[PDB]
């Protein structure tokens, strides 16, 4: 169903790299692949919060 | 209340007396004054102390847990998430509200307490030399010096030594 004038779908998918591991892309079409990636460590003590309250 | 001295035989209390809990009024040739009493009033402030830490103490501030999320495919999960949250703070609001209102109970019953043994002191220790008038107030059949009346607030009165004159007093009233 045309959702924002458009017919198809696309899926966003997410993953984590170990240290030391190494990822592998492969394909012959449809493949968006990623450009900036993202490196974290945890905190702890983190939330999300929902709200329109100002900052 | 649970011992009839606070609101019961003592109707009210002194305003005027701002340096304790509990204490004394006093009369005499030399003067009069609220005095406060400090062993009754220095526990009484030691027991409350204590009974707020124990209740406070282990109220640690902890993390709370992140708000979790479902989807359209995770009810069960997401009601079972809402059924221990919702559980959790049916408890801890029926016993915090039920607790305070246990413990403001034994509050006011334990200064009761302590403004009854603090008359029967006295009293245990004037005995007939002294007429209870109500109101627990006492009124000596002899004369009680500045120094007469802090004896009677350290348990040292001497009952033989004003005992002669007070017999006297008593038996002229009574006859």
């Amino acid at each position: 169903p045309k959702v924002r004038d458009q017919e198809g779908r696309m899926n966003y998918y997410w993953t984590l790299v170990e240290p030391g591991d190494k990822i592998t892309f492969e394909a012959t079409g449809n493949l968006v692949v990623p450009r900036y990636a993202f490196a974290m460590e945890r905190n702890a003590g983190s939330g999300i919060i929902i709200s329109d309250t100002p900052v | 209340g649970l011992f009839g001295a606070i609101a019961g035989f003592i109707e009210g209390g002194w305003t005027g007396m701002v340096d304790g809990w509990y204490g004394y009024h006093h009369q005499n040739e030399q003067g009069s004054g609220y005095a406060a009493d400090l062993k009754s009033t220095q526990n009484a402030i030691d027991g409350i102390t204590n009974k707020v830490n124990s209740v406070i103490e282990k109220m640690n501030t902890q993390f709370t847990a992140v708000g979790k999320e479902f989807n359209h495919l995770e009810k069960r999960i997401e009601n079972l998430n809402k059924k221990v949250d919702d559980g959790f703070l049916d408890i801890w609001t029926y016993n915090a509200e039920l607790l305070v209102l246990l413990e403001n109970e034994r509050t006011l019953d334990y200064h009761d307490s302590n403004v009854k043994n603090l008359y029967e002191k006295v009293r245990s220790q004037l005995k007939n030399n002294a007429k209870e008038i109500g109101n627990g107030c006492f009124e000596f059949y002899h004369k009680c010096d500045n120094t007469c009346m802090e004896s009677v607030k350290n348990g040292t009165y001497d009952y033989p030594k004003y005992s002669e004159e007070a017999k006297l007093n008593r038996e002229e009233i009574d006859s």
